[PDB]
This record gives C-alpha cells, sequence and structure tokens, in this order.
C-alpha cells in the first residue's frame, strides 16, 4: 500500500472569522490504546 | 523540499483511486499525525520516505523523521482555529471556543466540530498561529454530534 | 465523527 503525503496550505490564523460550536464540558476516560469514552 | 513546513493530506493507493486517510503537521522537518491516521507505517513524500520516530498508541500520535516539535499549549481561555482538511476540500479555518475534557489525570481543551474521518490530524492554532494540537480524537455525545481532545505531544 |  502506497500512503503518501500531498502538501495542502500553510498553517496561519484567519482574521475575522466564522466562531462557532458550542463548549461541552464532559467527563471522559482514556484508555491505554488511545480510546476516550464518556464517563 | 519533501519537508517543507505546511498542511499536508495523508493519502492511500493501491491498483485503482486514492483515499484521504487523514492529515498532518509538517515543522522542522518533521511529520505529525495521529497514529490511527497511518497505523505508525512509513509515509513517502514525493520521491522520499518518511520513517516513523517517535509515537505513542495511548496519545494517538506520531512523528515522523525525528521527535515531535509541536509544543504551543491551549490557554485554557481563548478561542481556537481548527485548520480542517477535509477529503477532497480546501483548507478551511473554523473558529471556536473549546470545551473541556475532565479526566482523572487532569483536563483537555475540547472541540465540538463535527468533519469525516479523513479530517484526522487537521492542526488547531492559537492566534499566533502556532499548532496547539491535533483534531481527530474524542468522543459522540448523545445526539451524534462529536468533540475531539486538542490532542497535543510533549516535545 | 463522520471517535475517530
Amino acid at each position: 500500500v502506497d500512503m503518501y503525503i500531498e502538501r495542502a496550505g500553510d498553517i496561519t490564523w484567519e482574521k475575522d472569522a466564522e466562531v462557532t460550536g458550542n463548549s461541552p464540558r464532559l467527563d471522559v476516560a482514556l484508555d491505554e490504546s488511545g480510546d476516550f469514552s464518556l464517563v | 523540499g519533501e519537508t517543507t513546513d505546511g498542511v499536508y493530506r495523508v493519502m492511500t493507493r493501491r491498483l485503482l483511486g486514492s483515499t484521504q486517510v487523514g492529515v498532518g503537521v509538517m515543522q522542522e522537518g518533521v511529520f505529525h499525525t495521529m497514529w490511527h491516521v497511518t497505523k505508525g507505517a512509513a509515509l513517502r513524500s514525493g520521491e522520499g520516505r518518511l520513517d516513523p520516530y517517535w509515537g505513542d498508541v495511548k496519545q494517538d500520535l506520531v512523528s515522523y523523521c525525528g521527535p515531535w516539535k509541536l509544543d504551543a499549549a491551549w490557554d485554557g481561555l481563548s478561542e481556537v482555529q481548527l485548520l480542517a482538511v477535509p477529503p477532497g476540500e480546501r483548507a478551511k479555518n473554523i473558529q471556536t471556543l473549546p470545551g473541556i475534557f475532565k479526566t482523572k489525570d487532569g483536563d483537555i481543551g475540547a472541540v465540538a466540530l463535527d468533519y469525516p474521518a479523513g479530517t484526522s490530524g487537521s492542526p488547531i492554532l492559537d492566534k499566533c498561529g502556532r499548532v496547539i494540537g491535533l483534531y481527530g480524537n474524542g468522543v459522540v455525545i448523545k445526539n451524534g454530534s462529536y468533540v475531539s481532545a486538542i490532542t497535543q505531544g510533549k516535545r | 465523527k463522520x471517535k475517530k
């Protein structure tokens, strides 16, 4: 399998941007395989 | 020039078309992505090969060519931007105020933004443009929407 | 997630 990368842009903060989404406050656990779960 | 700074798509191909499986950040000669994007395997960059150097399945992170370089931290207060690079779509900046993953080992910033699986590894930015973590390891809440940790490695 |  050919797994390869392709450039997709510069990393820059965008001034005056759409602010969106909420800000949830969650209780979570992280297991040794990298999975997060709700507690 | 196979490691010029920037954000990159991570693609796979076999005998037919390509699939975007994730995204990552090239900084200071090192490629940074999430472990579940590459399963820690080597990457091609043009005619060159990037070998895995550091990683951790619990953090769901991997770096290529050298140690993890991204060290900026969410300040716990300010809005951030997801530089989302979804499959088949141009990179776009999305501004949001993170919520919080509260864990037994401390709090982690978390962003409530939903994108296709292949957007995994897209960088999250502070107002200085520094990468404060990568998007794509998270949870699904009751209504089916998504919350991603702001996953950052140790430099 | 279109959790990963």
